């Protein structure tokens, strides 16, 4: 009931970040603290390593597993958006606001970064135990691609809305916005094919599903605020950015059919503020009126 | 959040399920309670704040010195006796971040609207107290509205040139196409948009000095003007804009379409460069038989003839050019051209279409020369002369290039006034001081040109809020026969205003004798037909103010005879961008886009509703997208009829229509004698 | 040195299927004979079975195989034109052409065909016999692929080139030609992975690997000869088309960094008508002589 | 494949173990007696071959006119006398390729070697039979080898411009941006490389007209010129190639590198201008110091001192630039800025280094401007002044823009022949000629400064050719002894015949009174210092000759100050590319890349040994590569300390070697008074 306009929704936001002239920020960028431009450029770093693993692992995993002609299109073009276009925005992000070191050096961080290999260890190893013909194997991959979608994003994603929100790097700040956008649709789209899953089993079978889910977001989120705490401590936002990853966390167990299990807290209104044509030939009667 | 915007922004909260058009209003209270009047600079008389503003460069003295302190004081009375109120947030906005005069921090304001207004005027007068003052009460009453250039820069030392649209012709050599850049970079330091008729260049792969396959096109010459567009910005303060004209038989013509291809090259798409395709008769009529067209090699004809491609009338010369084995030819699909311009138009908007004979089969001064091509914002129509700029140490050849002076009437405040003939006469008086008063001294043919044929454009607008707020709508019969009432009405007074500034003056536009104005064939159809109103709503509409008559016509045609007519061209219906906003006026004689603009300004929202708009005239107020395009290109030819010059006519179009919709609004606009066509905003 | 300058290349060729409108191709077709519908029918479902092979199991088994980020990206992006607009643009100009019933037993007609199914399960039998890190089993996989991109496609390409050649079926040739263009970046593309396996090699090894990439050649060709005339002969042009397999085929070996096999031919011309040194600071006495 | 061309590839396959040199020699014989006798066009006597050239617009008539018929058949006897030879395939291949004339559709050759030299000698003896006979013994015996323009053009009526390089002067305005393209696409039409001094224009962020940070630097007038020079590219045959100096000094130097660096984005790369940097002894100071520099805004320093920064010396401005507040700079590590040139050098080979003080220590002409830039080949060092083109109608102030003459001594065949002295003064009289005769009308300060300069350049080639054939290697100090005796000696016989030439003509060049020729200064090093051969060996290579010493050099001083001198420059040491392979020349005085290089032509492959290479001269070819670079700058500055212009020093790197090395190679040839660097050139 669904495919069909979630393949019309992701081919009418296809984009690519070259539409997007970024020399617009450079002197907003020059202008931050050293404190703020490494959160910055680490945030956008933790965000391409997820990318690289949703378009190169986890998009085509799923693509392959996945039955129906149809619902396989979707998750490769999702898929091709993780690795061609998000993944790649980021290094032109980089190549317009820091120097090849910085680059080279943040692209060092998040190979000896424990936060980040462990998240990744995590999401990566679920999507590798995915057996053929195995439907729980599936929707645990299924889970932990939701969890990447509408969960693990946002402890990056909080930094460019902050900015953008006040009016600063906004060139950035709008591919960001745009893969947000993205990453929202794909997270719906992935929870409602684990949702599917999940219908099909016992009641026994689906409370067992729910702890694995639960188990596993609390997991990822201690491990999130760990991470949090280390890209944003130097710039005082720690404490706001667990506000967000927990909103967030609500949504991604509420694309999984799961009722919310943090608290309501106030999110800074900052981020808040964050947030070809058809040819038909000519014919001789067009020429006369 | 300032409180102006938390009231602009109530607008969008619905009560009783209506907008909040009225908080609008409130929201400018808080504009100048909040805002304007803090950061008004004011001064203890009028005199301290000339005197300080002569004196740190911000005005001029010697526009100043030719009145009396007395008059200058009693001009900025009368602007002030008004009490103007900018209706919405938007006008004051506008106004006071584009147009006031600000100190060279930017952070006081040192104009308000009356003292913009009284500066305008006194500009204007020319050292007349009495006409400052009447051009006070035309701008108070928001009757008419000089354009940006003139507005924002008459009276400031610190300013641009007042004219910023310019047609540049480009002769086939390379010290007119080095000129022709030189020049354009000199009118874009001026703030000017420059358009360049790129036809008369011989086409990619042609001889250069009997060596064969040298000619780069017109291609890099675009690449090379594109380049000089953004180098020359306005001192960095907006993008260089320019415009590029070809002829559709030119060969070129595909490549220079190919420079608007989103899947063009680096070295192939021209970004800052707008292009406009000039399409004569012939090129339809070969379109319509569906027989094969040829795009010929200029050079080559120009070769074989002695004049360019350009100057000869295609109509009766493609026939002779096909026949000559000496002309050299490419075969194309004049339909395939046609489905290729409107795929252009859907994806870029690009390019501008100019129907030629629909331009020249009414052109006056065709005896002068035949237009061309048009401007930046394709509504400029005029005669052109092209320039043989030579080598160093030799004498140019220096021909017409055209800049023609930009104001548009408000067509409701005119016909609320009752005031068609006077507001026309003024505006025609204050164009021509402009015109006269400009004088540029690096583009040779722009400067001949103002000298000669003193050639205006006097527009109008708010014409779909005028006949919004008057229960019209912008596609009804009656729209557009109050159009053709009004626009006669606006030609018949610009033309007796002309031929009493030739009869004051002694002078007439140079080559006046060779127009039709002067052998009286331009009053024919004004001789013969009658633009009186057909419908008595109009008739109404049109009460108290005297509608000229075909007696009326033949009185003015003998007036002309006599004493001849001191501009070449009066009228040109200009976009009229951001001008509407401080006029509380729609845009241009175009139909409103949206009936509430949502605009982003720094972090903040801003909504601007169309002016007048309330629930009674919700629904007349309809947008362009919702409209038949057909009926918009009935109106503009209406229109049209009465204008000497173009109109910038964008179309606009739904995403669900495809490129055969696109070309037959196309078609039915050459079919129904529109000259130009601007725009393709898809939505 | 390489894969940036085609992901350029790729995302700039996107499309999508909306773009032509098809409807005005039925004022041509009605004026087919019944062998001219019934051929171009069987070659059209002919392409999209193939096709299909490729975006199901081609491109995403050599893009899991093939290390490197940016290398996935382009094949994820290869893979996603596959799937989300090649198999959507067939499936349009079939249901243009053809009422429902009509394209059911085209595609059972061309499910049963030995000819078709000889060369489709060729391909695929190679894709799934890719083994983990081996190098040579990938190799003989993107050999497979690049014969179906750049060769197995065009026996079937030649019909709507000549009609479009001749202003036939021109809203269906334009798509074709949008496809064909796809698949020869396609074939270009993972010849240049090959290759880079290829040299890799020992001499002896290389040989083995120009054994094997002949033999399949010469499999897959007589194929072609077969499935040539049994879809051709009817409208009278097997010889041309004969033509055209061979010099495609050339394309196909150039693109594998081999040496063409079949003597030059020209083809008919309404086809062709439709067709850093060290950075080491100055230490200082370096400015003293 | 060709015979020759088969004949040619012999030479690599060994036989013995040693290449089959001799096998070149057959492929000459080959290339004539198989593609050239068959390919030429012969006449039945000279004069019907004279005049089928002349009406078939071939050659001009008035170069001709000034003989009699029977001058001219003694003129070419007298070619055809030598009976000349090609010793190697490639040199006859180069010539009747690139230089010999062939017929309108390419397809015959009317041209042969004997045919252009003895034309060329026509055209530059203008009407003396006896001194066309001597230019063609000197041609003939190829003992001088005028340019690649002057060589292919001259006595041609589809020729372009003699002059080979030219170098404008840009001042700080719209005007003279806008001009500086138009010559510079006027002198790229005419096919001569065009270099432009843009340290005049004022940096990014600066004021034009006291609204601030509006200019785009020198980068956006790069990309101006960039995009004239793609377009006007010698009518699609030679990429147009121009050159854009700018001092280190200036603010944009960075942004000026940035042109070059291989990340650069589309907005800011920049691909045909090449890209020099010139370097006063003020930075090199700062750097050695570690001292953090400055680079300065030309445009607060024009406002506050009156002229130019590059205008003055910067080694005694320089403080007052920091210590004054009206004057805008930015701090940059001058060691960081060095490490950038060489990693820039060893990425692309750019920028050009120019060291100003080196240049300008020994500059005659400083009186009349100090040399503030170079050419695009980096060895042109001459005076300019910057000219004021100003508004239309408004007369120009024209200044002086670069443009000398080319033309190199074979030293090999000159050192054979023992003819030092006539063949010097005889290039130098045809180098005369050759500047008399061009008169360019679309660059008034390059044609202002060829009638007032009258600058040459006496090149020189086969340097390495000449020492590997005498069994010298060029690192040896006996190679750098034979350089300073017979450089000595050309700047000797140079300077007597420009002062003869004055006395002849009553005339020396413009602002000579002022020149260090004038004072005698120039002359001081070379009436103490005597530059006769140290070595025996040079001094028995040197044998037959009489080898100025001090007293001849005091009569040449006395001679100079009594009659001045004609040229204001007359040395300068051209790259010669693709001329030397014609000559059986190395290129220049520079080593050769390679002992036998492979060249690519059409689908053949063809292998050029040096000339004179063999076994026992194998190791006296060493590669350029493989030589240390310290020694080669020793020769280099050997050379340059008796040559008034510059030479094209190309640096011939390793990959081994760091962006250190190249630093160290780059201060050593600034210590060793190294004018200009042209190359980076990596293996
Ligand atoms: N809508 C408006 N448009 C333009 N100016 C306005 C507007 N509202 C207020 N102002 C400015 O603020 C001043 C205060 O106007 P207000 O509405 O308070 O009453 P007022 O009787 O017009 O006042 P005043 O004594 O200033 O004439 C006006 O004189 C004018 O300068
Ligand atoms: N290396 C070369 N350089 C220039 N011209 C050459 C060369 N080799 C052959 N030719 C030309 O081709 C002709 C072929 O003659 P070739 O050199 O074989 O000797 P020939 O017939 O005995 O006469 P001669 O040597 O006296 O000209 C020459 O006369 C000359 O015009
Ligand atoms: C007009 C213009 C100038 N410039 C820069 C380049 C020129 O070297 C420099 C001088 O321009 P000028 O032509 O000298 O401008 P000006 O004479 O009106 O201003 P001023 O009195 O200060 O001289 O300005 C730009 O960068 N962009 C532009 O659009
Ligand atoms: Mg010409
Ligand atoms: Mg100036
Ligand atoms: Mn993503
Ligand atoms: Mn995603
Ligand atoms: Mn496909
Ligand atoms: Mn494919």
């Amino acid at each position: 009931d669904f495919t069909q306009m979630f393949y019309n929704q992701n081919v009418k936001q296809f984009w690519l970040p070259e539409e997007i002239a970024l020399n617009g920020d450079l002197l907003t960028w020059k202008y931050l603290g050293k404190n703020e431009q490494d959160t910055y450029m680490k945030v956008l770093a933790g965000l391409t390593l997820l990318d690289t693993e949703q378009g190169n692992t986890g998009m085509p995993i799923v693509a392959e597993h996945v039955d129906g002609h149809q619902r396989k299109a979707v998750l490769n073009f999702m898929a091709m958006m993780e690795n061609a276009v998000h993944a790649k925005s980021y290094s032109n992000i980089f190549m317009t606001l820091a120097p090849t070191e910085t680059i080279n050096e943040v692209f060092e961080w998040v190979k000896q970064n424990k936060y980040l290999q462990k998240k990744a260890q995590m999401i990566v190893g679920l999507y590798k135990a995915i057996q053929k013909d195995d439907e729980i194997s599936l929707f645990k991959a299924m889970v932990a691609s939701v969890y990447l979608e509408s969960f693990l994003f946002y402890s990056g994603f909080y930094y460019p809305l902050y900015f953008y929100g006040q009016g600063k790097l906004m060139q950035s700040g709008e591919i960001i916005n745009l893969i947000l956008r993205d990453e929202a649709i794909h997270g719906v789209y992935v929870g409602l094919l684990a949702q599917e899953i999940y219908n099909k089993q016992t009641e026994e079978k689906k409370a067992e599903l729910r702890e694995f889910a639960i188990d596993l977001l609390n997991q990822l989120y201690e491990n999130e605020l760990e991470y949090t705490e280390d890209l944003y401590d130097q710039v005082g936002l720690s404490h706001d950015v667990k506000k967000f990853i927990r909103y967030n966390a609500n949504k991604a167990l509420m694309n999984l059919g799961f009722d919310p299990y943090f608290e309501e807290e106030d999110i800074n209104p900052i981020v808040l503020n964050g947030l070809k044509a058809t040819v038909e030939p000519l014919k001789d009667d067009d020429f006369y009126f | 959040v300032p409180k102006w915007i938390q009231l602009n922004n109530e607008i969008m909260i619905q009560k009783d399920g209506k907008f909040q058009f009225d908080k609008d209003k409130e929201a400018v209270h808080s504009y100048f309670v909040d805002y304007i009047n803090q950061n008004t600079v004011f001064f203890h008389n009028l005199k301290e704040k000339l005197d300080y503003l002569v004196e740190n460069q911000y005005y001029e003295e010697e526009f100043l010195s030719l009145y009396s302190f007395e008059d200058i004081k009693e001009v900025f009375k009368t602007a002030y006796a008004k009490k103007f109120r900018f209706p919405s947030f938007m006008s004051a906005f506008k106004f006071y971040n584009d147009y006031a005069l600000k100190t060279n921090d930017k952070k006081k304001i040192l104009e308000r609207y009356e003292d913009r207004i009284s500066i305008v005027a006194l500009f204007f007068a020319n050292g007349d107290t009495e006409k400052a003052k009447e051009y006070v009460n035309l701008m108070i009453n928001q009757e008419y509205q000089p354009s940006t250039p003139t507005f924002l820069n008459a009276g400031r030392k610190r300013r641009g040139e007042l004219v910023s649209c310019f047609l540049l012709e480009v002769n086939d050599s390379l010290n007119d196409i080095s000129r022709a850049i030189d020049i354009s970079m000199q009118l874009s330091k001026l703030g000017g948009g420059v358009s360049l008729n790129l036809s008369k260049l011989r086409a990619k792969g042609e001889a250069i000095k009997d060596v064969e396959n040298a000619t780069k096109g017109v291609v890099g010459v675009m690449k090379l003007l594109d380049n000089a567009f953004r180098y020359a910005d306005q001192m960095g303060q907006r993008q260089g804009s320019g415009a590029a004209y070809l002829n559709i038989f030119h060969r070129d013509i595909n490549d220079f379409l190919d420079t608007k291809k989103i899947s063009a090259d680096e070295d192939v798409r021209v970004k800052t460069l707008s292009i406009g395709v000039v399409i004569p008769d012939k090129f339809v009529e070969l379109a319509r038989e569906d027989k094969a067209a040829y795009v010929f090699y200029p050079h080559t004809i120009y070769k074989e003839y002695g004049q360019h491609m350009d100057e000869m009338d295609m109509n009766e010369m493609y026939d002779k050019f096909v026949d000559n084995p000496r002309v050299k030819k490419e075969k194309i699909n004049p339909r395939k051209l046609l489905e290729k311009l409107a795929m252009l138009r859907s994806e870029s908007g690009y390019p501008y279409i100019m129907f030629q004979d629909n331009v020249n089969k009414v052109h006056a001064n065709n005896h002068i020369s035949k237009v061309k091509f048009s401007n930046l914002c394709s509504e400029v129509l005029q005669a052109s002369q092209v320039s043989s700029y030579t080598d160093y140490d030799e004498e140019d050849e220096i021909g017409l290039d055209i800049s023609c002076n930009l104001g548009s009437l408000n067509i409701l405040n005119v016909m609320e006034h009752k005031s068609i003939e006077k507001t026309v006469k003024l505006a025609t008086d204050s164009l021509t001081h402009v015109s006269e008063t400009t004088d540029i001294r690096n583009a040779p043919a722009v400067r001949r040109a103002n000298k000669a044929m003193k050639s205006i454009g006097l527009g109008a607008m708010n014409l779909h809020g005028y006949l919004a707020q008057n229960g019209i709508a912008y596609e009804s019969p009656e729209a557009r026969d109050f159009a053709n009432t009004f626009f006669m009405m606006v030609n018949f007074y610009s033309i007796q205003r002309s031929a009493e500034i030739a009869k004051e003056k002694g002078e007439t536009f140079d080559q006046y004798e060779g127009s039709t104005y002067a052998t009286g064939e331009y009053f024919d159809k004004y001789v013969s037909t009658d633009f009186s109103p057909k419908y008595e709503k109009i008739a109404n509409l049109f009460e108290g103010m005297h509608i000229p008559t075909t007696e009326d016509w033949k009185k003015l045609k003998a007036f002309v005879a006599e004493h001849g007519m001191y501009h070449s061209y009066r009228l040109c219906i200009a976009p009229t961008g951001s001008i509407s906003y401080v006029q509380s006026s729609t845009a241009s004689v175009m139909p409103i886009m949206e009936r509430i603009e949502e605009r982003t300004y720094g972090n903040s929202k801003t909504y601007y509703p169309m002016p007048g708009l309330a629930s009674n005239n919700w629904f007349f107020y309809k947008e362009a997208y919702d409209m038949d395009m057909f009926k918009v290109v009935d109106m503009i030819a209406t229109i049209q009829q009465h204008i000497d010059q173009g109109i910038s006519f964008t179309l606009f179009l739904k995403d669900t229509m495809t490129t055969r919709d696109l070309n037959r609004i196309d078609l039915y606009a050459h079919h129904r004698g529109i000259k130009t066509i601007y725009y393709a905003r898809t939505k």
